[PDB]
């Protein structure tokens, strides 16, 4: 199951 | 950084002549993935090889692997053509 | 014995041979799942998580890849800007997963992040911090400090959703995802020149393989080091120098945890 918590650098 | 890859170039179990093997070229510690691998036998492409997926290790360089299943024949030489960056080398299969 | 659960996200310049964004799966040393910027989907690299696994696993675990696959292909961008760098081969690279532990023990976990095959920014758990040894990575640490929901959510992948699916992979991957011990060959080569010892067709990679002269340690020994197989296996050649008529006798010891008892093979 991948991680899935993506935020904009 | 880039690093040049460190690449060896083996069979999976002890050659045979007329043994049915799998020959392998194993690429790492390199960076960038911009990266080709080429078994050759007799200086000629085998056709119909299967390479890793791109992994790397927690320093972040990268690894790769190319193999085919193969017939080692008694006079045949192989080897793998690696093009890393804009530089190629070749390295031979050294046999025990 | 301990278990992980790992991912492993590369993002390349548009550029030659190797696919944009390439991610691989793997539960302990074994690679289950893989996904890549040309197919698009989320795609079984086992057989076990191939049939365990409904439709919409698949579906779900696509969607989650097709959210990383423009956002590293974006972040080369924005680096390269901070860094001043304005073209050529440039990289991302993404590590994060958590290991289960019996022994003991407390649950680990992490996210790692790097430009250019160098660190760029990674998680501290315990302090609920980002850190960053480079300047280019300051703004990112800012704004990833102030987000909470950013930050407890990680965190609640890491130790619990992370540690959940491990679980269950290890039961329906179960036969499949037991350590295999090594076939080992002792024997002289390149014409009785040198002694090798050669391990073959072990899982997981780790081992310990070491020479013996009549009962003492052999140093300057040479070996290639553990390498890979074809079928999810590994190899290792340990060789030293050696005399074929000499009176001395040769002994090869082998470590790995498919073993369970320490293997011995003399020559």
């Amino acid at each position: 199951f991948a991680n899935f918590f993506i935020r904009g650098l | 950084a880039t690093s040049s890859p460190n690449v060896q170039v083996y069979t999976y179990k002890l050659i045979k002549e007329g043994e049915s093997n799998v020959l392998l070229c194993h690429a790492k510690d390199f960076s960038p993935p911009n990266i080709k691998l080429e078994l050759l036998e007799n200086g000629r492409i085998i056709p119909n090889t299967t390479q890793s997926d791109l992994s790397f290790e927690s320093d972040w360089s990268f690894k790769l692997t190319r193999y085919v299943e193969f017939t080692p024949q008694s006079g045949y030489k192989y080897s793998c053509m690696v093009t890393h960056n804009g530089d190629s080398k070749e390295i031979q299969l050294d046999r025990y | 014995g301990s278990h992980s659960l790992r991912y492993f996200f590369t993002w390349s310049t548009a550029g030659s041979g190797i696919p944009e964004f390439v991610a691989v799966g793997y539960v302990d040393d074994q690679q289950f799942v893989q996904y890549d910027s040309d197919r698009k989907e989320m795609i079984p690299r086992q057989r076990w998580v191939k049939e365990s696994e409904g439709p919409e696993y698949w579906e779900r675990e696509t969607q989650t890849l097709r959210g990383w696959e423009p956002w590293g292909k974006a972040n080369i961008d924005i680096l390269s800007k901070r860094t001043n760098q304005t073209g050529g081969i440039h990289t991302y690279q993404l590590m994060c997963g958590c290991e289960l532990r019996d022994d003991g023990s407390s649950n680990t976990g992490f996210v790692q992040h790097a430009w250019d095959s160098t660190d760029f920014i990674s998680l501290d758990k315990d302090k609920m911090v980002w850190v960053t040894p480079v300047t280019w990575g300051e703004i990112t640490k800012n704004k990833w400090d102030r987000d909470m929901a950013f930050n407890q959510g990680t965190k609640g992948y890491l130790e619990g959703i992370c540690i959940e699916w491990l679980q269950k992979y290890l039961k329906n991957g179960n036969v499949e995802l037991r350590p295999v011990k090594p076939s080992v060959t002792f024997t002289s080569v390149r014409g009785n020149k040198q002694l090798s010892c050669v391990a073959t067709g072990f899982y997981p990679h780790s081992i310990e393989v070491n020479l013996f002269r009549d009962s003492a340690k052999i140093d300057e020994t040479e070996s290639t080091g553990v390498r890979p197989n074809h079928d999810g296996s590994y190899q290792i050649h340990r060789s030293t120098e050696f005399d074929p008529n000499s009176q001395a006798k040769y002994s090869c010891v082998v470590d790995h945890d498919g073993l369970g008892q320490q293997l011995v093979v003399f020559y």
